[PDB]
Order: C-alpha cells, then structure tokens, then sequence
C-alpha cells in the first residue's frame, strides 16, 4: 500500500514512460493517421501572390 | 550494497531497496534430485519457468492487536498457476522455495515482525486432547493465524524460534525479508496434498505503532518454487 | 517518452500525463491498466515510439515501460506491474495478473 | 558508442538472479537517461538470433519519398477580360501536412531535392491539347514574369525546363542550396535587423520561386490546367529529432495551434478518452 | 550517375552507423548494468 | 558519488549535494571554433573568465497552479555582465552553456519538474493565424511562461519533449538539474540579438504539493556561457 | 518385421501386431525450436513427459453408412491432461504429433479407411455463401464428421487427398495406421486456441461389410504431442 | 533423396525375370507410399536415353505468369448528383478462378509480386482523352481517400504510381511482405481473439489496399474507365501440395461449395457418366 | 537487376533440385525393390 505520514500529501503521482529496446524493427511505410487536412492552410494561397 | 536486492525467476522479478542481506536456510541452496538419491524410476518432468517463478498471495493487514500469520508449503500454492496444475496431476513433487515477505510503513512507524521458515511445523490444539483436524491445518492460499504465538501454537516457544531459518522486518531498518529454502524432507520426493515440508510464519513480536496519520499497513507474501520436479503422472485430483 | 495513461474525461492537459495513487483502505487494490497496441489510439499513441511506429505497418521487438514515483520522500510503498500476454480478458485481480 | 547496425539485436539466454547490490530493473528517470534495463535482466530469456533488418527506418528512406508540395489549378484561355495562363509559386514545404510533419520531426536537415512536375488538363468536348509548359526557377525574391509572354521568360541564366503534357512528368534535382551547412526546419529568431520582421522564417531556408506558364497561345476555348509539384529529398543528413506535431496545422508561416473541436488531438486532450484508468478499451470478451 | 554533378546521383541508402546513446544516455558518467543509478 | 557535484568556471562555483549525475547534450562538450569550420576572418576575441562564468537570473515562484517557465539563450543573458557587453559590441557570437536549475523543498513536499533544453524552440501562438511578435519572444533575463505546456506552446507535446537534452527535478530525489550545452546551430557563429539557439524550459509535470507548513518554494536558474568567442567588433547596439 | 511396432512416449506405450510400416509426414521428424528460427524471447517451458505422451480420445463406431470423422489439432487435445493445462496457461505453443489410429475386426470383415493428416484443412460450408462458424469448426475431443467426404468438405476431392501424409487401414491387411507429424506452420509458434495446424481425417472409402456375426466395430484415435514448447505464460483462459 | 533433375529419367534394358521371393509388381497401398514398381521390372524394356526437359513444370514457371486479379469499371464524369472518379480495392487473389485454383494447389507460398496495371477508356464520339491516373498503395485497414480530390492523395509516405493511359501498363514489384515466413493459402483458424471473427481469413495474408483515381478533373462529357490489375509471383517457394478444386467457387471469403447442376463437377459426381464400367467412351470403331 | 532491392529482380528459374520421396515414400523404413512390402 502507499503509506505516508500526516504532513506528506496522501495522493501521489506516477509518470509512466515507454520506449523500444534495440531488438526493435519497423516495416512497410505508410502515411501517418495522426495528421490530416481538409482545406488549404492559412497563407498557402498567398505563396502564389 | 546488502540493502538493495533483485530476485528474478521465470517471468517474474522483485526488487527491494531496504533489505537486510538474505537467508539461505541452513546455508544450503535448492537443487534437482541427483541420480544417487532418486527412488521413483519414471522420468520426471522439470517445468522450469512455468513453475519456478514468484506467486504473490493475498495480503493480510497488520493491526495493533494482530497475533501473527502462517502459510504452509506446498499447500498454499497447490492451487495456483502451473505449479498447482503439476501438483494436482502428479502423485510426487519436489522443490525448494524462495520466500520474500514485504511490509513497508513510515519513518514514524515502529514494529518488528519475526519471519521464520519452520520445517515440519506440526500444530497443536489448545486445551483439549483432540488432535487438530484437516481444516485446522490445510488453509491453502489464505493461510491461517496464530492462536498463541507465544508458544508457536505447538507448546514450545517463539523465543527460541530463531533456531530456525529466519529474518526480521524491523520497520525502522528494513521493509522486506528474504529466505531461500532447499528441499527439506526425509524422502527425496513427497505427495504434495497431505504433507507440508515448510511453514512460513510472520509474527509481530513488537506491535505496530505510531502517532502519525493512521493507515492500513499490509504484509504481503511472494513465494517462488525452485527446481520443481514431478513424478507419478495421472489425472488431476 | 510519457504515456498518456490518464486519458479520461475530466483530466485536462498535463493531468492526463500522470496517474494519481492514494493510500488505500482495502488490500490488493487495482490501480490502473494500460491498453498495449502502439498502433492504435490510447495511452501509447502520442509517444516517440508510438508516433514513429505509426508511420509503419509492421513491428517487432521488446518495449520497456518505466515509471517514476513522484510522491514525497517520506512516502513509501510497493506496487506490482504486470504484463499479460494475449488470449483472454484483462485481469482485474492481483492473483490473476501476478501469473 | 557509435557502431554499424544492420539487424535488430540478438537475445541471450539468462538464468535466475538473486544478487545483493544488483538491481537492474531500478533506474533514475531524473538523470535524463532512458532506462538501460535489458530483457535478460528483467526475465529469464532464451537465445534468439534476430535477423530482422533495420534498413526501412534509415533516415534516407524515411524521408526519401516524393511528396506533394504544390498543387495549382488555373484557367488556360484568352484572358482579355487571376492566373492568366501562368503562375508564380514561392517554394515552401509547409503547405501539405504529410510532408511537413515528417520534416518537422527534425531540427536541421541537409539534402538535395528531386523535383517532379505533373500536369493534367480538362476542357471547360473535342479532345485534350498536348500543351508545352515552361517552369523557370527564379531565385529568392528575384525578378519574376508578370505576363504569359513577357521577355523574362527568355531565361538567359535562370534554369528553365520545357515539357509536354504527353511526356512523363518533368524531373530535375535542386542541390542542397542553403547558405548554411543545413536547412533550419525550425527557426527561433527574426529574419531581419529591425524588430518588425517575421518570426520563425529564415529566408536562407526558402529554395526559391517556381514560375510556370503554358507556352502555347490560348486556344478558341478554355481549359483548366493543374500543375502538381513533388519533392523528394536525398543524400540526407538529419540532426536533433523533435516531438511530433499533434495539433492540426493552422498556417504555413508559423506553428500556431488551436486543436480539434473534440478529442483526439484537441488542445485539452491529445488522446481520445476512455471511461476510467481501469477501463480496458477493446477488452477481449470471450 | 552519368551526370557531372554528384548531387544529381540516386539516393544513398547505405549508412548503417548509429549511436542511440547520444539521445538515450547523454549522461557524463556512464551507468553500469545492475548497479544503483544513484 | 554521482549525487554530489561542484561546477567551477571563472570566479564562480556551485555545489549541490542532491544531484542526479548530469547531462551533456547529445553527448557533446563545448569547444572553440576550429579553423576548418571558420567563416568570419577577423581575429576573434576570447574573453574567457569575464564571460565564461555563472550568471544567476532572478528566481521564480513554484505555485500549485504554475504552468512552467522558459528562458531563451542568448537573449536571457544579452544584457548581463561582460557577456552582455561583448554581445552588444560584436555582430557575431558563439558559445556553449552550462545550465544549473535549482529547487529545494522538504522531505514532506512532492513535485516533479521537467528541465529540458530545446534547440530552435520556435513558439506558436494560440488560436490565431497571426505569428508571435517580437515582445512575445524576447523576454530577456525575466524569461516567459508557458500558456499550454501540454503542447509545448508549439502544437507538439511535452510528452515527447524527452527527445531533447533534459533532466528532472523530482523533489523526493534531487534538488538540482545540470545540462551542458554545446554550440547548436547550422552556422559557426550568429548575430546574438535576433536568434536564440536554445530555450531552457522548466515545467511542473507533477504539481507542487504537501500537507506541512506552506512556504514559498523558488526555482532558480544559473547559466554559464562556455568557450565564448566574438567577431565583428563595432559600437554597442 | 514391418508389421509389428511399439511406440513409447512418457508413461505411455502402444503395440500393434498388424501395422503397415509407418509414415513420417514429408519425411520429417519433430524437433524443438532452434535459436536461429526463434521469435519469442522468453525462456520456454519444455514439459517433456507430462505432455509428450499418448492421449486416447473417445472412440467412434464404424457403421455401414458412416461418412467419416475428423479431429483438429491442437483443438482436440486443448483440454486434456497437462498438455491442455500448458495450452490454457500459455499464449504460445509448438509441437509435433504422433498419431495412431486403431481399428480391428475379423478375417471375415472387409473395409478400407483412409487415414490422412491434412495441413491447414480449412472447411467449407455446403450450399451457402456464409462461412462456417466457430462451433462448426471447434469440436474439441469429440471431433466432427464429414458431410461430403467425396469433396473433403472443402470443394476439392478425397481422390487426390493422398497428396497429404497418410496410410490406410484395409481390414484384410492391417488394424492400425501410424503417422508422425512435425510442426507445420508458417510461424515458429502459434496461439493454440484459434488455429489448428493439422486435421486428422479418417474416411471409409470402402464401407464396412461382412456376412458373419454383426458386432460393433470401433475406431480409436490415440495422439501423442511431441517436443512440446510453450511461451507467454499468464493465467488460464 | 534430394537431387538435381534436369531431364526425365532414362530407361535401362531389362531381361526375363523368374526369381523366387522377388515380386516388384506387388505393393502395399496401406503404407501410404506410392508404388515403386519400375517399368524395367514390369516388362522387358530397351535402353532409352531420355532428353526430355522438365523445366516448364518448375514451380517458378508454373506460377510465374501475370494473371488478372482485379477488373473495375467506373464512370469518369461530373458526379454532382458509386465510384466517383476513383475506387478502393482490398487486394485479394480469390476473385478470379484461374489464378485462385493454381495458388490453391499449395498450402503455403512465399513470393514477391509483380503488379501490372492496364487502363482502357470508352466515351459514353469526339475522341479518347489521355488521362493521368494515380494508384496509391494503402496498407491493411489503413486510411483510404474518400474523395477524388481529398488531401490523402498527397501520398507523403504511401507509395503512389502516376501513369497515363497512352503509356505502357504501369508496373512495380510488391515484395513478399507477410509477417510470417510464407503466405497461408489456406488457414484453418480464426483471425481474432474473440469467437465471432471470420473463419479462414488470416489478415497477415492480405497484401493491402489499392486506391486508384483519375487525376484529371472531370470533362464536359462522361467516360467509362476500366482498370485491370495483373499479378505475377516470382522468387517462389511452395510447400505441401493439395487436392485441386473441383466444385465451382461460390465466394472469395471461403471454400464453400455447391457443385454444378449436372455432372461434370456436380457434388454427387465429379466425372461425367458413361453407360457402365465396361463401356469404353470414344471406342475406336474401325 | 539495376534496382537496389534484390526482390525487384527478374524470375529465378534455375532451381532443379527435387525430392519426390517426401511425397511418394514418406515411410520410416525404406522399401527395397522386389522385396515383399509387408
Ligand atoms: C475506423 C475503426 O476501425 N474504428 C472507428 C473508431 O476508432 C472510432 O472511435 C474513435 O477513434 C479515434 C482513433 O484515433 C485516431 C486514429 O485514427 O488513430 C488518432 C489520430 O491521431 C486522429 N487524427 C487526426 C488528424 O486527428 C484520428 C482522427 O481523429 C479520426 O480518424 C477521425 O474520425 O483518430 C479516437 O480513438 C477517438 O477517441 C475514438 O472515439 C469510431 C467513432 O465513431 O468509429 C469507428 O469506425
Ligand atoms: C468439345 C468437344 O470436343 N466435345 C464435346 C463433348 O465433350 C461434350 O460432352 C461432355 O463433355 C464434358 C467434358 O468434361 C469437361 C472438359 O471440358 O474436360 C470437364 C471439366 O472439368 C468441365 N469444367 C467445368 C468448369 O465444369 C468441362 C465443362 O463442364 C464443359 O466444357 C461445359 O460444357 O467439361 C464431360 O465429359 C461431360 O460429361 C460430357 O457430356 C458434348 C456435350 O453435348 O459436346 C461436345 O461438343
């Protein structure tokens, strides 16, 4: 159990991290689903003016 | 240096940053049954990682008036994981055990637990001539509690219990106890469902106390069988 | 890199990057779980490994999760972190996860 | 520390550990170093000769793809009474998000750029004309044409490429031309000696102007002509990887952000929500 | 490459050198396996 | 052993008894500009001790609702001591930086600060297409604060900010962070008044908390330029 | 000489005095997973005798109008003995199989059974576009029966099924068939509960017939996993 | 047992046989082995030096043919008010029976796949437009375009091939890309951890999605455009041959069968009937 | 093959190795010519 004295906060935080080890391998490149656009970005058309 | 420790067996690992060295019962270490000591002639199965790994039992709460707890081996694990399956499907078993008892608190808490591994701890009943019954002895994963820890529930004494392999968990000093147990028996193997080689006893000789914020202080037991071997295969009991 | 484990309604911004644990009243308490597909949306998606992996379709290799306890020095405790290979439903009790 | 890696690392079998003073699974995130705990130290492993290659993640391959950087449609007709049969494009790699996000995974980049130009036409039916186009490279803020037929197109020194719609897409390589040793994907500064300059825009990182015109005089009818430009970096060197973009892009001139209206990728929550930290999404219900 | 300028050549996908430690362990004093970090 | 540290440059020195090793950005170390990488042909001035020393900036207060702070380099020091004078009198400058962030509290306090050195930290503005202005970027010695630390004020994320040279100040563990920064740029030297090579960011990922006596908990930044070189001498700007 | 045979694995043994040599699928023999073909990095458990032994399934009755029977592996054994336990507790498994089909009658009886081991026997459904369901495929220890043995229930043909490892039990000649199966898959290991490497099919191409006393003529299947290995330990599914 | 065979085996002359204990023509089918009786042992043979080659039956050649795997016709026009100038195809080799039956003669197959794309057009007459098409490879269940002009076509990382109808068919090779050592032509299992998944469909064996669009904006009139995709496996390795398909195929998702209405290839009779077992079809009537 | 990836090469029609016995005679004990099989 988490055990703390009266003057310590009785609710504490954990920060979790993750990473790949060097036995990792990735294959078959594809476009990332994490970014996309519906219209021209602001200023894009001004590059033609 | 002798206060930090990592134990790794199979797919399990445990670390402690507040240990007190660790005990090897009678200065021995677990090992597989040699040919010159073997009796059962069938080829044994040695599961290795599926059974020689840490099994954590349900925790218990250390209270101001607690008398102590006990867990018998292999009974406590006879129904847990692949160790439990091998035990149920085989007439004979053999193994050592790596015991790790855990209990942390606060630098404002005090208390001392005797953590002792008792070989052949034959319990006695109090104030009656009737011998203890099956249900008084076989508690399984839950374990039991001491009625009269002062005499180890067997008419002897906890005072001299230090003659058995042990460590202590003195809150101001450490937060865990570790004991390595070799196979302990008069026979090379045994029937796991009717005989317990060792009994893990955790007894608060000095009660839990503090004047700071009151919190539930648990005691947790993790046990890893070592060098497991099973013979006499059949159906599950 | 940091996993967004607390991806829940009511958790805003950086509150989503930390998991709070409290002093418990009961024993063997489940604190949190984490879905593991580094190729789908969840706590692992916006990480270095998650972001780059999502520019690909196939992956192989071991992953490592490191947790840093950020309570006070006077705070103590023991936790058990379990990885359960696929096959069934996510364990909800320590006796099961511990296997 | 540096070495040649052609495959993922092998795994060595490991035994039981019970050593005092040795705690490989414990680390100290505060140091800034990533955990060095090896699988062999966390669990009992077997020996594995790993033959998995690592070449598809080489930076050269990761960025080595022809990505769309410009798309422009205009009317090819008699403009007696808007892009009048030609247009000018200040080259930039910030208009299309797929290429932009990948380049922005790095702080500095050095590379040569292969440019491919694809042209398509549509009648505003009697067939599609096989027009000749001219793409002239005009340096930074340099003099660009103002008419489909101005003298500027004589291209005495500027490089010009003439191609037909019926030919394969035009292609050529622009060398790494930065005045520095590498392009600045990000620039925490102001491009001028005064205080009113633009922030985050280092002129040194603008490859230049691309002026494209239809060489043919207008036909009796009008057509819509679309020119697509693709860029593929090669002979790449990259430095200092960065946190990937999460919020949708807003402008090509800055990193301004707003976030989606609702998660995922909202300013308040990047990852979509689950009911609680003990709720397992996609839990197997057998 | 039949062109006279080397920058016109095809891609160079043969640089397998790596040094992850500049990102994973940029600490001045190397961390030994198993030993307490602090 | 890796928890105590003394940094000494010029007439300045700093010690910490609760460090966590220290970071050398990208495994590099500052150095003077070699002849084979030089561009400006005038003989440079290398002030050494008058500029390569620790400059301590005004402290900031870590509050329960703080979002984080940042200081851009060399801007933060462009008006401090002899480093500031050389910067004002020369068109070109070059240097590395030794960064030491300080924050102590109590064994009853909790909190975690991410201390990261970001190269070319180009800020973005929130909910507008208008780019940040000169005064939004050049804060000088006072530094600025994060509006949305969650996305590093640039539409990315603090979660992946660990890809940059960094350390953490986790109160129960350490009370200082140290990062050594080499010259980081695409050019051998630069005009110090319009471009910032690095941005020091200190962000509380885990907020400050305690149940003991409440006190003002400051965060202090000390920065020492390293291997300073200046070219293009003229009058002060 | 090639008509008598004894198979012994673990605590089990089988003899036949009317065999017909025996088949080694594709001329191969079972073996443990070598390091140069391994993928899962955890140390595997190799139970040996507790799993590599003969498991006899419930018999079936050969009738004058029977169409044939089939048993999928490992499904048929996923809930039998220690092999079943290891399968339930581990995400990954790997093994070969020693198959022995038994059927005796009388010198006055006639009949011929095709005993074939089909790799990846993906069943098809009859006269519908709907794919077979989970319960149509996973029959477990009981196995299933053929609806249209003529086309092997997959739109092909039993006539050409001899292209697969097989033997026949022609009553006037032999009373048993034996086939040794090596691990057959495109991956070094697999999840045992959702994929069956082999399908044992026993089909009466020539129906059972006689004019002597009518008796129940059973067909019995005994299967022994070989070189079992399990990885990915967890709780039982 | 293994050896190099480049021609059919020769025949050796044989003499009269009358040996006790030697019966080469007798065998035991029950063992599962095919008869080993040689011609020389069954009859008196002469010597024959056989020079017949065996290369046309090499697996590489048997499967090494570009076979049609996809055929899609759609309308190219203004879709203001169905495949709107583009389509998406989940790659599979089960739609056209000739290729399917051959691949299904094997259990496992490892090969690289040469893809050839043929395009034809027809007016719905004033001539045929030389359109530019884009074929983008989008991985398994990955994000596909929803409009002829969506941003997805910028193809920042996905491989895209742009080709004209007037050019020879487009062509490229997709490597053996299975996550396993070989593709599973047949899969006796379920692709998911739950029980409701699809039977016989291992996702690992789906090469991916092919998204094809006409790049040109629509013309004033409509056209019918048909795209045909051919696949040729090469660098082939094959394992465990299987019984050939006899019943007509019913679905691309399974091996379900029904059979023809009448023989041949009816569920009840694969071979066509003859009057009796003593009736010789095509008997020579001299 | 002028491409950098070997899988892009033309077909490989030169593997004349064969072992029919894995299909024709997968019996553990070899069958001798002329001798009674059983
Ligand atoms: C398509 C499918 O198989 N299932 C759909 C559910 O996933 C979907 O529920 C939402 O799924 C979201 C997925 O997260 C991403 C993603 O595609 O991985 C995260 C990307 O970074 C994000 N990209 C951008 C540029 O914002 C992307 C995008 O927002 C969506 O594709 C647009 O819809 O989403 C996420 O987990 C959500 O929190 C979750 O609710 C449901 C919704 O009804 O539909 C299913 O078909
Ligand atoms: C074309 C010719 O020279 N003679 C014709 C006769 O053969 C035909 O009588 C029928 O012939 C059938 C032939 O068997 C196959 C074949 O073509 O070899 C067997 C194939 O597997 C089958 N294919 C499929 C996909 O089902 C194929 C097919 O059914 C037919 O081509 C379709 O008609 O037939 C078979 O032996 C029949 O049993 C037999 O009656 C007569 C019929 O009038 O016409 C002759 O011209």
């Amino acid at each position: 159990n988490l055990i703390v004295p009266s003057e310590s906060s009785d609710t504490c935080s954990l920060i979790g991290f993750i990473a790949a080890k060097d036995d990792f391998s990735l294959r078959l490149m594809r476009d990332s689903p994490d970014i996309g656009q519906s219209n021209h970005l602001h200023g894009a058309e001004a590059a033609y003016q | 240096s002798d206060r930090v420790l990592q134990l790794k067996l199979g797919n399990s690992a445990i670390v402690t940053q507040e240990a007190a060295n660790y005990c090897c019962a009678y200065g021995e270490w677990p090992n597989y049954l040699p040919d010159h000591e073997a009796v059962a002639i069938d080829k044994p199965t040695q599961p290795e990682t599926s059974t020689d790994r840490f099994y954590t039992l349900r925790s218990v709460k250390w209270e101001s008036n607690s008398t102590g707890w006990w867990w018998k081996l292999p009974d406590a694990l006879n129904n847990i994981g692949m160790f439990g399956q091998n035990v149920q499907y085989h007439y004979l078993y053999r193994s050592g055990f790596l015991i790790h008892v855990q209990c942390n608190a606060t630098k404002f808490h005090q208390g001392a637990l005797l953590v002792v591994a008792i070989p052949e701890h034959q319990r006695g009943a109090h104030d009656t001539t009737t011998s203890p019954g099956f249900n008084d002895i076989m508690k399984g994963e839950r374990g039991g509690t001491f009625n009269h820890p002062y005499v180890l529930d067997d008419g002897t004494s906890i005072a001299c219990a230090t003659i058995f392999p042990h460590q202590w968990i003195n809150l101001r000093t450490n937060n865990s106890a570790t004991i390595v147990l070799p196979w302990m028996n008069v026979a090379p193997m045994d029937f796991p469902l009717r005989h317990n080689q060792w009994t893990l006893a955790v007894i608060p000789v000095v009660p839990l106390g503090t004047r700071t914020m009151s919190s539930v202080v648990p005691i947790t037991v993790s046990i890893a069988p070592m060098c497991c071997e099973f013979n006499g295969l059949r159906h599950a009991i | 890199s940091m996993m967004e484990i607390n991806n829940t309604d009511g958790a805003n911004g950086m509150e989503r990057l930390r998991v709070d644990i409290s002093v418990q009243a009961d024993l063997d308490q489940l604190l949190f779980n984490i879905p593991l597909d580094i190729q789908l949306d969840g706590p692992l998606r916006n990480t270095l490994v998650g972001n780059i992996s999502r520019y690909y379709t196939h992956w192989s290799g071991s992953l490592e999760m490191t947790f840093m306890f950020c309570g006070s020095f006077m705070a103590t405790g023991k936790l058990i972190l379990c990885y359960t290979p696929p096959g069934g439903s996510c364990p909800t009790t320590r006796e099961t996860a511990m296997l | 520390v540096e070495s040649i890696i052609k495959t993922a690392t092998d795994t060595v079998k490991s035994e039981i550990n019970a050593e005092l003073g040795v705690v490989p699974s414990l680390n100290a995130v505060e140091t800034g170093a990533t955990s060095n705990t090896e699988p062999e130290e966390a669990i009992q492993t077997r020996t594995v000769i790993n033959q998995h290659g690592v070449s598809e993640t080489l930076v050269e391959n990761f960025l080595g793809r022809a990505a769309l950087v410009s798309k422009k449609s205009f009317e090819y007709k008699n403009h007696a009474s808007t892009h009048k049969n030609f247009f000018k494009w200040t080259i930039n790699t910030k208009s299309f998000v797929q290429l932009r996000r990948k380049l922005e995974l790095f702080t500095y980049l050095r590379f040569d750029a292969e440019i491919t130009i694809l042209t398509t036409v549509a009648v505003n039916y009697m067939g599609l004309p096989d027009l000749t186009l001219q793409a002239m490279f005009v340096p930074t803020g340099a003099l660009t044409p103002k008419e489909q037929d101005s003298f500027h197109w004589q291209s005495g020194s500027n490089a010009s490429v003439f191609f037909k719609i019926s030919d394969p897409p035009a292609r050529m390589t622009i060398p790494f031309m930065c005045i520095n040793s590498a392009y600045s994907v990000f620039y925490d500064g102001f491009a001028g000696f005064e205080k009113n300059g633009l922030y985050g825009i280092n002129p040194a990182d603008t490859i230049g102007n691309l002026c494209v015109r239809i060489v043919n005089e207008h036909q009796p009818v009008g057509f819509t002509v679309t020119v697509r430009v693709y860029m593929k970096p090669k002979h790449i060197k990259a430095w200092a990887p960065r946190p990937p973009r999460t919020m949708p892009y807003m402008s090509i001139a800055n990193a301004n952000y707003k976030g989606r209206d609702t998660a995922p990728n909202t300013l308040n929550a990047i990852i979509g929500n689950r009911a609680s930290v003990t709720t397992m999404p996609h839990n197997i219900v057998t | 490459n039949f062109y006279k300028d080397s920058y016109a050549a095809s891609a160079s996908k043969q640089d397998f050198s790596q040094d992850p430690s500049k990102f994973t362990e940029p600490v001045v004093e190397g961390l030994k396996a198993g030993a307490p970090v602090l």
